[PDB]
């Protein structure tokens, strides 16, 4: 009987971790709006077409959507713990009466976690043909550790019900 | 037991029963609401970071 | 052109077929009262202890 | 035919394509009846417990 | 809980789908309006105001 | 998909299909309006610079 | 303001030579100004999609 | 079941596929387009009367 009321505290603690994960989800979606509209803003900037007055436009869009981004990673946390914003290497979370935990591996969504430092921009037509392909990688790793979070969290919703 | 009181085995059972059927339900809910199977990263995270990409 | 087609690729992808949906979830809530049904006819079961005192 | 030129030219830049704009509305407008009636079935959900008891 | 009373955490998901779907509606009507895809600065501030001084 | 709300595939290939019409329809303007069916370079460059120098 | 954009209050042109330089004068000054107006835009998207978050 | 689950993925492939030919198909037509537009010139090339220039 002491075992089965001390599963009441291991359900406690799957729960935390959905909620975790689900307030790194919804910075995850606001981080992947604003790299898609960077990759667009470096893609126009390739050209050499544009009249110097154009080029200075998109790249103030290009570092105001930055910063954009690092507030949104920086502002992702749940109750002073967050599995986004690079805070810490992992986080466990119960599975048994007896303490074994589930574990999850935590994924940055930092600039400095999607390989973007926090003052990178383009000064040049030739900066921003290379910076198509640094946002596309972003994107690409940022998706990613996006879809392992998610998987980490289904994992966690099937062994609360398994513990019910 | 058979007749105990202190313990109901098959009121156990049925919501065990009843909770997977709202689960069913809040799924196919959140499907007619945003329109979309894989709506998440929960759903499928690997069609669903393809389909962010593409 | 391309762009409608990968539009069109990542419909494939992730929309939902809204006309099964629709059955699933009359089905659904049909299965929902029953199972309402079933858990009260088990949770009165212990009251026929009482008549046999 | 400079100035006709540049009329075109912020033309192509900011002028929105309306016959795309007449499919996302019906559609976006379907999504919302359907959106309202899932928000409905959502908040009847409570009801069933007075059942049991 | 999960029959909880107090709580109904899928009418908050689907309020929160319900506003997406009315953001959508709303911006597609103001495009049919000026007809104009960036008719503002809060659409595209580069590109509207590389159209403003052309 | 088959009945997407999000996704209208059908009505992406009406519109390439009028737009294709819309530039029949322009290019024949033009040959009704000037007179040529080489009124400028881009009609047929090659033709066009020799009938200039004709 | 007109300080903001590198107009002066008692600005004007007395000659035609004055009004040449007057072209250069006000098309800083219209460049400037739609700049500023794009950042402010862009940070007002901003704040829309922190509301969303916060939501 | 299982069975009956994973034509999902069954369909999702040749969904795919259909998309492939689909993006093949138009570049065809391009590049259709364009050979005959070069047979047309190449017609023309060949008639000896034509000047230097115009060859």
């Amino acid at each position: 009987s002491a075992t089965a009321n001390s599963m009441n505290a291991v359900k406690d603690s799957l729960q935390r971790g959905q909620s975790t994960i689900d307030v790194a989800l919804a910075a995850g979606d606001t981080i992947t709006d604003l790299l898609g509209k960077m990759k667009e803003k470096a893609l126009a900037a390739s050209d050499t077409s544009l009249n110097t007055a154009s080029f200075n436009a998109l790249k103030s869009d290009f570092d105001s959507l930055r910063d954009q981004i690092t507030k949104a990673a920086s502002n992702a946390k749940f109750n002073g713990v967050s599995i986004a914003n690079g805070s810490t290497a992992k986080l466990t979370f119960l599975a048994n009466s007896d303490g074994s935990g589930f574990t999850v591996t935590a994924k940055t969504l930092t600039l400095t976690g999607l390989g973007l430092t926090a003052s990178s921009t383009f000064t040049t037509a030739a900066a921003a043909k290379t910076m198509i392909g640094t946002i596309d990688t972003a994107l690409q790793t940022a998706t990613n550790k996006l879809a392992s979070l998610g998987t980490s969290s289904t994992g966690l919703d099937t062994h609360l019900t398994f513990v019910g | 037991a058979l007749n105990s009181i202190n313990t109901n085995s098959g009121a156990l059972i049925a919501l065990q029963n009843l909770n997977s059927t709202n689960a069913e339900l809040t799924q196919v809910q959140q499907r007619i609401n945003t329109g979309k199977k894989i709506g998440s990263a929960k759903d499928n995270g690997a069609i669903w970071a393809t389909a962010k990409n593409q | 052109k391309l762009q409608d087609s990968l539009d069109a690729g990542v419909g494939n992808l992730v929309d939902a077929d809204l006309a099964k949906e629709s059955a699933k979830l009359q089905s659904l809530q049909t299965k929902q009262q029953l199972g309402v049904q079933a858990l009260s006819i088990a949770n009165s079961s212990s009251s026929a202890i009482l008549s046999l005192f």
